[PDB]
C-alpha cells in the first residue's frame, strides 16, 4: 500500500486536524489542488505529525533532513536526530529492522495555503534523495489524541469526517455542513474508543482507506455497516431413487422465521427447498409408482447444491455445515465439506462454486466412500407429500483475511476466526432484513448503542433512515426515501417483540402516529431486529411471498403485447412471477359451460422467460404441441394464475389429479375473434 | 346372447380438426347397433378421462350423449389409459367375465412419455376382464402402438372406410 501516516492541522499545536493521509514516499506536500474539501482559512497548516516505520535495504549512516529543518523534530527508534535546527547526524540503521519514525513540524507564520514539505536521508557516498517508496511504512494500526488505535484521531470519529480519494491518497477530513453537503459525500462517524465500530475484524481506518480484503462489500467499507459473512445452502435439482428414477428442479430460499406477526431473535441459517410438482414424463403419476417401490423399501436421494454468501465479507478455509432436513426434524444428512481445501472463495454475493461452473452432487460420482441418503417408504410418502425440504447450515465460517500493516497485504490469519467475532457483532448491532432487491431476505447489521452501557456513551447515534440508506442504498433524490423506484411507503416494518415496544414508545413520546413520517427521528439500539417488508406480497411463516392479492395479480397482467391460439405474451414483473406457480387456460362456451385445456395439477407450468424480459404463457405445452382449436368465435380463452400458497402439488385424498378446486386468479379473458 | 360396447374417445388436441370424423363414426356405430339388447357407453379423453354416457341401452339416453359428443372441443394431453380405465371399470361393475364386452378406441395412436405402456397395462387388463379391445385410427395414426393396445392387427383399422369392416367383424 504506503508510508508514513501523517497529520495536518490549521492551528499550531496539533488539536485541529484537517487532513489524515498517507504518502507513498517522503514527498509528504499536500499541494493547494489537493484542499477542495477544507474551508479557505483552515487551509493554512500551522503544524503536522508524521508517524511509522523505516526498513532500510542496505546497512549504512544516513543523515536525515527535511525541507523545514528549524520548524522540525525528528526521532528514529526514540533518539532525536532533527532537533529545532539542521541537526545533521549520521545514524546507524541495519537491514530487516524496523525503527520507529516520528516527525513534528511546527510554523508560526504560514504565508502558503498547504505545505511543501519533503523528508530527506543520505548515505556516506553522499547521495541526498527523498526517500524513496520502499523504506516507509505505516505505524502498527491494530488492536496525538487516538484511543482505539485505529488511526483516525478522537475528535473526528465524534464530530464526523469526510474521505475523499485523490490520485492515490485518501483524505481524511472533518465534515463542514455548507461545503460537503453541497457535494454529495457522506458524513462518517465512528467509535472513538472501538477500533472496528461494527465490532467486527476490519478497523474504521482500514475499512474507510481500503486497506481491507478486496471481496469485503462495498457498503461494510462504512465503519457503522457489520462486515460478516451469511451462507445458506441452495438446491438446484434433486434426483429420487430406489435403493439395491425421479428428476426434479428445485427452488430454494433463504428463511427468517417470525413468531407469534413478529421478527424472530435467532442468528441461524436457514433454507427451504420447494421441490417442481410439474410433470417430467408424460403419463406420470405417484412419484411411488414411477418408481416400483413396495411397502418395504428404501428410497436413496442426491441432488446438486451450491453455497450462497448473503453478507457483507468473504469466506475462505471452511465452510459452514448442514443438515438436510424432512418434515419438523428428521435429519436425512450432514453435509460437510472438506476443510481448507476450498477450490475458490466463497464472496458476499456470490455462490459456491461459482456459476459458471458445475455445481456441488451431495455424493459426487467419483466418490465411492460418500455417505448415502435414504429414506423410509414412510418418509418417501412424506417428501411426495410435502414437496418440500429444509437445509440448516451452522456458522462456523473459519478463519479471516485481515490487513497487516508490515506487509501492506491482506492475509488469511490463522489466529482469527469468525467464530470470535460473529457474537460481538450480534450484541453490539441492530439487525434489518429487507427483501425489496427481488424478494429474497436479506440481513444487515449496523453498529448501534446499547443505551445501557456506561462504554457505549460515545457511539454514533443511528436512525432508521440513516441505517437503510448506508446498509441497503434507499437514497432520496427528490425528498422521498426510496429503494430503486420504490418509495420506502410501498414497504412493511415489522419488529420484534422487545423493539416493538421501543419503536412504539419513541413514536408516542414524538407525538408521531405514522413511522414513516419519523424515519429520521426513530433511533435503533444493538440487539434489535427488523424486518422489512414488500407490501405487494403474502408471507408464509419463514417469510416467503407467497401470494399476492387477487387485484395486484389481476393488474400486473393488464399489459399483453401479443395474444394468439398459441398464447400470451406480457410484460410481467419480475417479482409477480416469482409468486406464482403456474397457470391454467380454459375454454369457455357461449352458456358458461367450461373446460379446461391443461387440466391436471402437475400440468401449470406453461409460462416461461424471454431474452426480450416478455413472459410467453403457452398454450400449445400441454395441447399435444399445437396452437389452441376455437371452433367457435364466439367462446372465450380464460387464464389463471395460481399463486404458490394456493398449488395443489399432489391429487386429492380420492385420487383426483384434476384443476378442480384450485383457488386460482382470472388474468385474462377474450372471445375467439378478439385474440385472432 | 349379445353385446356390451364401449367407446373411448380421443378429444386431445392432437385430433381436434377431426372431431367431426370421429363423431361420425360414433353416430354411424350407435344407428347400426339398435338392438334393445345392446347397451353402449361414450368415454372421452385428453389430459383426465370423463365418462360422457354410462353404459345403457335407453335410446333417449343414447341420442342425449350424442348431442353431448357433438359439443366436444378436443384440447389436451393424450392419455388414453384413463379412458381404458373408466371402460375396465364399468366392464368390473357390468360382471366382469360374465358379459360380451367390446371397446372401440378412436385416436391417432401419438402417445408420449409413459402412456404407451401404461395403455398396453391398461388393454391388458380389458382382455383379462373378457372384452376385446379394437382401435381405430385417425389421421396418420401410429400402426405399431396401436396394435400395442388392440388384440391384434385384425382389430386395428382407419376411420376413413372403417364403418364397414367393423360391422362385418361384428
Ligand atoms: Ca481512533
Ligand atoms: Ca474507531
Ligand atoms: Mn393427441
Ligand atoms: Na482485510
Ligand atoms: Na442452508
Amino acid at each position: 500500500s504506503q508510508g508514513l501516516l501523517g497529520y495536518y492541522f490549521s492551528d499550531l499545536n496539533f488539536q485541529a486536524p484537517m487532513v489524515v493521509t498517507s504518502s507513498t514516499t517522503g514527498d509528504l506536500s499536500i499541494p493547494s489542488s489537493e484542499l477542495e474539501n477544507i474551508p479557505s482559512e483552515n487551509q493554512y497548516f500551522q503544524s503536522a505529525i508524521w508517524s511509522g516505520f523505516i526498513k532500510v535495504k542496505k546497512s549504512d549512516e544516513y543523515t536525515f533532513a527535511t525541507s523545514a529543518d528549524n520548524h522540525v523534530t525528528m526521532w528514529v527508534d526514540d533518539q532525536e536526530v532533527i532537533n529545532k535546527a539542521s541537526n545533521s547526524n549520521k545514524i546507524r540503521l541495519e537491514k530487516g529492522r524496523l525503527y520507529q519514525i516520528k516527525i513534528q513540524y511546527q510554523r508560526e507564520n504560514p504565508t502558503e495555503k498547504g505545505l511543501d514539505f519533503k523528508l530527506y536521508w543520505t548515505d556516506s557516498q553522499n547521495k541526498k534523495e527523498v526517500i524513496s517508496s520502499d523504506n516507509l511504512q505505516l505505524p502498527e494500526l491494530k488492536q496525538v489524541p487516538d484511543r482505539d488505535n485505529d488511526g483516525i484521531p478522537d475528535s473526528l470519529e465524534v464530530e464526523g469526517y469526510t474521505v475523499d480519494v485523490k490520485n492515490k491518497r485518501t483524505f481524511l477530513s472533518p465534515w463542514i455542513s455548507n461545503i460537503h453537503e453541497k457535494k454529495g459525500l457522506t458524513k462518517y462517524k465512528s467509535s472513538p474508543e472501538k477500533w472496528s465500530t461494527a465490532s467486527d475484524p476490519y478497523s474504521d481506518f482500514e475499512k474507510v482507506t481500503g486497506r481491507i480484503d478486496k471481496n469485503v462489500s462495498p457498503e461494510a467499507r462504512h465503519p457503522l455497516v457489520a462486515a460478516y459473512p451469511i451462507v445458506h445452502v441452495d438446491m438446484e435439482n434433486i434426483i429420487l431413487s430406489k435403493n439395491e428414477t425421479i428428476s426434479k428442479n428445485t427452488s430454494t430460499s433463504r428463511t427468517h422465521t417470525s413468531e407469534v406477526v413478529s421478527a424472530g431473535f435467532s442468528n441461524s441459517n436457514s433454507s427451504t427447498v420447494a421441490i417442481d410438482h410439474s410433470l417430467s414424463l408424460a403419463g406420470e403419476r405417484t412419484w411411488a409408482e414411477t418408481m416400483g417401490l413396495n411397502t418395504a423399501d428404501t428410497a436413496r436421494l442426491n441432488a446438486n447444491i451450491r453455497y450462497v454468501n448473503t453478507g457483507t465479507a468473504p469466506i475462505y478455509n471452511v465452510l459452514p455445515t448442514t443438515s438436510l432436513v424432512l418434515g419438523k426434524n428428521q435429519t436425512l444428512a450432514t453435509i460437510k465439506a472438506k476443510e481448507n481445501q476450498l477450490s475458490q472463495i466463497l464472496a458476499p454475493n456470490n455462490y459456491y462454486p461459482s456459476k459458471n461452473l458445475a455445481p456441488i452432487a451431495l455424493n459426487a460420482q467419483d466418490d465411492f466412500s460418500s455417505t448415502p441418503i435414504t429414506m423410509n417408504y414412510n418418509q418417501f410418502l412424506e417428501l411426495e407429500k410435502t414437496k418440500q425440504l429444509r437445509l440448516d447450515t451452522d456458522q462456523v465460517y473459519g478463519n479471516i483475511a485481515t490487513y497487516n500493516f508490515e506487509n501492506g497485504r491482506v492475509r488469511v490469519d490463522t489466529g482469527s476466526n469468525w467464530s470470535e467475532v460473529l457474537p460481538q457483532i450480534q450484541e453490539t448491532t441492530a439487525r434489518i432484513i429487507f427483501n425489496g432487491k427481488d424478494l429474497n431476505l436479506v440481513e444487515r447489521r449496523i453498529a448501534a448503542v446499547n443505551p445501557s452501557d456506561p462504554l457505549e456513551t460515545t457511539k454514533p447515534d443511528m436512525t432508521l433512515k440513516e441505517a437503510l440508506k448506508i446498509a441497503f442504498g434507499f437514497n432520496e433524490p427528490n425528498g422521498n426515501l426510496q429503494y430503486q423506484g420504490k418509495d420506502i411507503t410501498e414497504f412493511d416494518f415489522n419488529f420484534d417483540q422487545q423493539t416493538s415496544q421501543n419503536i412504539k414508545n419513541q413514536l408516542a413520546e414524538l407525538n408521531a402516529t405514522n413511522i414513516y413520517t419519523v424515519l429520521d427521528k426513530i433511533k435503533l439500539n444493538a440487539k434489535m431486529n427488523i424486518l422489512i417488508r414488500d407490501k405487494r406480497f403474502h408471507y408464509d411463516r419463514n417469510n416467503i411471498a407467497v401470494g399476492a392479492d387477487e387485484s395486484v395479480v389481476k393488474e400486473a397482467h393488464r399489459e399483453v403485447i401479443n395474444s394468439s391460439t398459441e398464447g400470451l405474451l406480457l410484460n410481467i414483473d419480475k417479482d409477480i412471477r416469482k409468486i406464482l406457480s403456474g397457470y391454467i387456460v380454459e375454454i369457455e362456451d357461449t352458456e358458461g359451460l367450461k373446460e379446461v385445456i391443461n387440466d391436471r395439477y402437475d400440468m401449470l407450468n406453461i409460462s416461461s422467460l424471454r431474452q426480450d424480459g416478455k413472459t410467453f404463457i403457452d398454450f400449445k405445452k400441454y395441447n399435444d404441441k399445437l396452437p389452441l382449436y376455437i371452433s367457435n368465435p364466439n367462446y372465450k380463452v380464460n387464464v389463471y394464475a395460481v399463486t404458490k400458497e394456493n398449488t395443489i402439488i399432489n391429487p386429492s385424498e380420492n385420487g383426483d389429479t384434476s384443476t378442480n378446486g384450485i383457488k386460482k386468479i382470472l388474468i385474462f379473458s377474450k372471445k375467439g375473434y378478439e385474440i385472432g | 346372447r349379445a353385446f356390451d360396447l364401449y367407446f373411448v374417445l380421443d378429444k386431445s388436441g392432437s385430433v381436434a380438426n377431426n372431431w367431426i370424423e370421429i363423431y361420425n363414426f360414433v353416430q354411424q356405430l350407435a344407428e347400426r347397433f339398435v338392438s334393445p339388447e345392446m347397451r353402449l357407453s361414450f368415454i372421452v379423453f385428453s389430459s383426465q378421462a370423463t365418462i360422457i354416457l354410462p353404459l345403457t341401452g335407453d335410446r333417449g339416453k343414447i341420442s342425449k350423449g350424442l348431442e353431448d359428443l357433438k359439443r366436444v372441443s378436443p384440447v389436451g394431453e393424450t392419455y388414453i389409459h384413463e379412458g381404458l380405465k373408466l371402460a375396465n371399470e364399468q366392464i368390473q361393475k357390468a360382471g366382469g367375465l360374465k358379459t360380451s364386452s367390446i371397446i372401440i378406441a378412436l385416436t391417432d395412436g401419438k402417445l408420449d412419455g409413459l402412456v404407451p405402456s401404461y395403455a398396453e397395462k391398461e388393454a391388458k387388463i380389458s382382455r383379462s376382464l373378457g372384452a376385446s379391445v379394437y382401435c381405430v385410427g385417425v389421421l396418420d395414426f401410429e400402426q405399431a402402438q396401436l396394435e400395442r393396445i388392440a388384440d391384434s392387427k385384425e382389430q386395428v383399422f382407419p376411420v376413413k372406410g372403417g364403418f364397414q369392416a367393423l360391422k362385418g367383424i361384428i
